[PDB]
């Protein structure tokens, strides 16, 4: 199962290990896009999970939220933040 | 999930007390992703399901990329070191742990006082999160994305470029 | 529940708000323009006010299981609005010497105010989470606005690790009364073991912070120096008048703060914060550092009239009232603080000593000053009195006779220094919306003059509200 | 099986080891890293609250809870690149004035 | 030398071994060791999903998608290490920048795989692949589709070329360990791509574990066939070309699914 190859891998790991000793700036602030932009689709991973059972409630709601998302990149593409970047 | 319970706990707990104690900012930030996956396993101990991979994603895979980017911008390795250790004295260390103890042991009394009732290992998945998100919870996960556009304008305004 | 068309009237101020926010956004990134962003903004909060009207059509009823709609938050909702449209109509004047990207000013009053009518409507403890940080995170980044100077970037770093430190503390109390609790919802909540009295201490903590309390109030001298004079109007105003609703809220409904193992507490508090306000706030020659001063000790007075909430129904509207006394004094004060910035000027050089004369540079100015400083204190002919009339009826009719001593004592301490500074306007001397920011804040002068001489019109406004 | 008290005492040591840490370092990055570490301690008794009941009440905002964290790092990070940028210590004590 | 293609690699494995390895001076270890691993080991585990078949499946844990996700967030901090183990300005800013672009084709390859889940309505692994009855997930997400191989070939693949001189600082055992670890990489992707996207176990004539093992190959060979076709675009032009054109494509291939499945 997983407990069983996840053991598996860390002893082949711990045996390549073995063998090996054996043998013998600026501008960043895209990646803080990013960082805001996963936890903002964050919430659409739990809405696809049970897309069916929320409905069209869930799906208006969904819309909204990501057209503030999509609102949102506009801003940052349209501001000149969201360029070429070091 | 009881053994593997103790054993993440213990990772976290201990991990947590070498990120308060060492120095090497890199090394504090090393021993607090594995507090991040040691949480993981508490949350996959207890069967919270949709927050031991949410967790591994965004907390110890989006913020503290954030944190890691900031770290080796500043170029502050090689500097402030001496005086730094300097300040933190053992006897300087003790002072507001004891002020921190009167509250944490407080609290352990609060929680030894109840019964004991242990739960099960129930599983949590993230088939009903999403639909109780998006049920009752509809009102938060839309103010919810302001929050993090309110920190989208902030973060454009305090990372204001320039020139240099 | 699903969504009806009562819940979508019930719900227009968080929409009309929200959908100012994606216009006054898309605008940004169309024309980059200030006049057209201000005036985007103000129509907004102005539609919200309007709007407010409509869900008064509506009753008293819910939307959600967070949040919980009567008249007590319609009336609320007002007060935070008129402290937004206050702001913004203080930060053009202040906002047209500054140097560069001067349109992202209105974009975070606008989440504030998102913020602060979404803690006017709270029935579960998660609405209660999601309308202080999203207020927070203006004030985390307004205080900031302008990190030109030296200090403004000073203060916004104190209260950014403060208050996400506060956050960070009503959080792990909010899941420490969960444990015992089966729900977080308000009502449900309480249905006195150690560990949910132990979680309620630690909101206590996180809600303090916010609302200035006395082991808590070390931020409130540093930031208003610091922050800008806008700024400062929002900061005094409206995110304690906002955050103040929620949490009288919490202990009305649930039935542990009936018991009296929190009520000495805060009675405590309560009392240390009009002495350790009233004080310490007798030195200072800032009129920033001697507002922020103040308020400490009147939300010291707020808390005496809570604690007695549960005894007599009165309690109510004198909260009700107080707060709407306070909303006008504060803003005429800090809006002639601001006035006195037509400029950008880099650092405002505003000071006690620095304030002296004033009645012949500007007749009219210090007038306002002196009234609403007047107004602070306790003087009759203005609202204050009144408000302060009725926290004493309150401890009265409650029996806390050592709260309502220091009320009085705070109060002849505190006359003090409000005192000197309506005389320090009157010794020897040492464009169009700066037009429409003098109306806003002489408008203000008349309002608390005639609500102080005459009275009654506003409690019935405030006895149509309480439900 | 995993009682209350045992899952609760995790979350309180962590913020307590949170806590202190943010207050006793001196410099702006490990405040903020203190932050973090009491930010996820809170939601970690949250979930352990919520999953005693059984029910998705501690999912349902502990994406809130990451939300505020994230939204707090974020801002945190971009207040440490201006004062470095305008003074190379990155002290607290550097942005220490109006004193009393 | 070897007399079959595929073994000519494990010739070069052998070229590899017995090279020592000099620890520089004034730099980290507990990096220099592990940095390697997070290149390696985390794709490694990125194939401890993938249903080969029903009785062959590595784990049957209970959120399939979200797992692989996580390892795709877990691989920019390699990236990172090598850089700050390098200790070269050169090497510094190379680094920063090639995290740059990974941290900037990592956002498209979640909400990509969102649609596909969507109209399976689960994340587990099992299910999707009993979803693919008759039907595979290609023909409706073709938005998400092309937007995923992009997403697949810009972490740790070298696409779009641009990689700097962060890996030269390794040239041991670990290069062939991040060797080992992109030819690992490559496979998974191709691997999620068909058993995600198209249908594993299939056989409609021909044992299904064949079937699909076929289609790997495809994909794997496929992404070396375009690897050596497109020539390199400017690093300047890739994030332009980036979140303009990509996450809104996302978005609205996961409302047209939400319109069709609703």
């Amino acid at each position: 199962a997983f407990a069983i190859f996840l053991i598996v891998a860390i002893g082949l790991c711990c045996l390549m290990l073995v063998g090996g000793w054996f043998l013998g700036a600026k501008f960043y602030l895209v990646a803080m896009f990013f960082v805001i932009f996963d936890v903002e689709a964050l919430y659409l991973f739990a809405w696809s999970t049970s897309i069916r059972e929320s409905g069209w409630v869930g799906f208006v709601e969904a819309a909204i939220f990501i057209f503030v998302l999509l609102a949102g990149l506009v801003y940052l593409v349209r501001i000149g933040a969201l360029d070429w970047t070091p | 999930m009881e053994f593997a319970f103790y054993i993440c706990g213990l990772i976290a707990i201990l991990a947590t007390l070498r990120v308060i104690t060492h120095t090497n900012p890199v090394h504090a930030l090393l021993y607090l992703i594995i507090s991040l996956l040691a949480i993981s396993g508490v949350f996959f101990s207890l069967g919270a399901y949709f927050a031991g991979a949410l967790e591994i994603i965004v907390y110890a895979g989006a913020i503290m990329v954030l944190f890691v980017f900031v770290v080796m911008m500043l170029n502050l390795g090689g500097s402030e070191i001496e005086q730094e250790r300097q300040w933190l004295k053992p006897q300087v260390w003790i002072g507001p742990a004891i002020l921190s103890a009167i509250m944490l042991v407080v609290i352990v009394y609060a929680i030894l006082g109840v019964n004991d009732q242990g739960i099960d290992g129930t599983p949590i998945s993230a088939k009903a999160v999403g639909i109780t998100l998006f049920g009752p919870y509809v009102l938060a996960v839309e103010l919810a994305s302001m929050l993090l556009l309110a920190g989208l304008v902030v973060a454009f305004h305090v990372g204001r470029e320039e020139r240099a | 529940m699903t969504i009806t068309p009562q819940n979508l009237i019930a719900l227009l101020p968080l929409l009309i708000v929200g959908l100012t926010v994606v216009v006054v956004m898309l605008s940004i990134a169309w024309r980059r323009n200030h006049f057209l962003n201000a005036t985007l903004s103000v129509i907004g909060l102005n539609a919200a006010l309007v709007s407010l009207w409509f869900v008064g059509q509506a009753g008293a009823m819910d939307v959600t299981p967070l949040m919980r709609v009567d008249g007590f938050a319609m009336l609320y909702t007002g007060l935070v609005l008129l402290a937004s449209l206050a702001t913004c109509t203080f930060a053009y004047p202040w906002l047209e010497g500054y140097n560069d990207n001067k349109d992202e000013f209105y974009l975070l009053v606008l989440i504030a105010a998102l913020g602060g009518i979404l803690l006017a409507n709270a029935n579960h403890l998660a609405s209660l989470f999601l309308g202080i940080e999203l207020i927070s995170l203006p004030l985390f980044g307004l205080v900031g606005y302008a990190f030109r100077q030296k200090r403004s970037l000073e203060a916004s770093i104190k209260y950014t690790i403060l208050s996400a430190a506060a956050s960070s503390f009503l959080l792990f109390g909010m899941a420490l009364v969960y444990a015992q609790s089966g729900d977080l919802s308000f009502v449900a909540l309480g249905k006195n073991e150690p560990l949910l009295l132990a979680g309620f201490g630690l909101m206590i903590v996180g809600l303090g912070f916010k609302l200035s309390l006395v082991p808590f109030h070390l931020w409130t001298p540093d930031v208003y120096q610091g922050a800008p004079a806008p700024v400062s109007t929002f900061l005094a105003t409206a995110s304690k008048i906002a955050i103040f609703g929620v949490v009288m809220r919490l202990f009305l409904y649930a039935p542990v703060g009936d018991s009296e193992a929190i009520r000495v507490v805060l009675a405590i508090i309560a009392f240390a914060s009009i002495i350790f306000g009233n004080l310490m706030a007798l030195s200072q020659t800032n009129i920033k550092r001697l507002l922020g001063y103040s308020s400490i000790s009147h939300l010291g007075y707020l808390l005496v009239a809570l604690i007695a909430l549960q005894t007599g129904e009165m309690s109510m509207e004198a909260v009700g009232v107080y707060l709407a006394g306070y909303l006008f004094s504060s803003l005429g004060a800090f809006g002639v603080v601001s006035l006195m910035s037509s400029p950008y000027r880099g650092p405002d050089a505003d000071s006690l000593f620095s304030y002296r004369g004033l009645f012949w540079h500007r007749p009219i100015l210090a007038a306002v000053m002196t009234v609403m400083m007047l107004s602070l204190a306790g003087i009759p002919m203005t609202l204050g009195f009144i408000g302060k009339f009725y926290v004493l009826a309150v401890g009265v009719q409650a029996h806390l006779w050592w709260l309502v001593g220091a009320v009085v004592v705070g109060s002849a301490i505190g006359l003090y220094y409000y005192l000197r500074v309506a005389v320090s306007l009157y010794l020897h001397a040492p464009n169009w919306q700066y037009s429409a920011g003098g109306i806003v804040v002489l408008i203000s002068a008349l309002l608390v003059l005639v609500l102080g001489v005459w009275p009654q019109p506003l409690i019935s406004i405030v006895r149509l509200a309480m439900p | 099986m995993i009682p209350l008290q045992h899952g609760l005492i995790l979350a309180a040591i962590l913020f307590v080891l949170g806590l202190t840490g943010l207050v006793i370092r001196r410099n702006l990055l490990f405040m903020l890293i203190g932050l973090e570490i009491m930010i996820n301690a809170s939601a970690l008794a949250f979930v352990v609250a919520g999953s005693y009941w059984g029910q998705t009440d501690g999912q349902v905002m502990y994406i809130l809870a990451i939300s505020l964290a994230a939204a707090e790092a974020s801002i945190g990070l971009a207040l440490l690149l201006q004062l470095h940028r305008r003074r190379q210590n990155l002290n607290i004590d550097s942005v220490s004035e109006m004193r009393g | 030398v070897g007399w079959g293609g595929s073994l000519q690699l494990v010739a070069d494995m052998i070229k590899m071994f017995f090279k020592e390895d000099w620890i520089p001076k004034f730099s980290d270890r507990v990096i220099f060791t592990l940095a390697p691993m997070i290149a390696f080991t985390s794709l490694l585990l990125a194939f401890a999903i993938v249903p080969v078949s029903p009785g062959w499946v590595v784990a049957d844990l209970n959120i399939g998608i979200l797992f692989f996700l996580m390892m795709a967030g877990l691989a920019v901090y390699a990236v990172l290490f090598a850089g700050w183990s390098s200790n070269n300005k050169y090497s510094l800013l190379g680094a920063m920048r090639a995290s740059a672009q990974t941290l900037s084709y990592e956002v498209f390859l979640g909400l990509s795989l969102m649609g596909v889940v969507a109209q399976a309505g689960s994340f587990n692994m099992t299910d999707i692949v009993n979803s693919q009855a008759h039907v595979w997930n290609v023909i409706p997400q073709f938005f998400g589709f092309i937007t995923f191989a992009i997403a697949g070939v810009a972490v740790c693949h070298r696409h779009p070329f641009d990689q700097d001189g962060y890996h030269i600082e390794y040239s041991g055992m670990k290069f062939g360990l991040f060797f080992v670890g992109e030819y690992i990489g490559i496979v998974t992707i191709s691997a999620l791509m068909v058993t995600l996207f198209f249908g594993g176990w299939q056989g409609p004539l021909l044992p299904p574990f064949i079937w699909f093992a076929l289609k790997t190959a495809f994909f794997m060979m496929m992404f070396i066939l375009i690897r050596a076709s497109l020539p390199r675009p400017r690093y300047d032009q890739v994030m332009s070309f980036g979140w303009k054109i990509c996450l809104p494509l996302t978005l609205i291939n996961l409302l047209v699914t939400a319109a069709v499945i609703l």
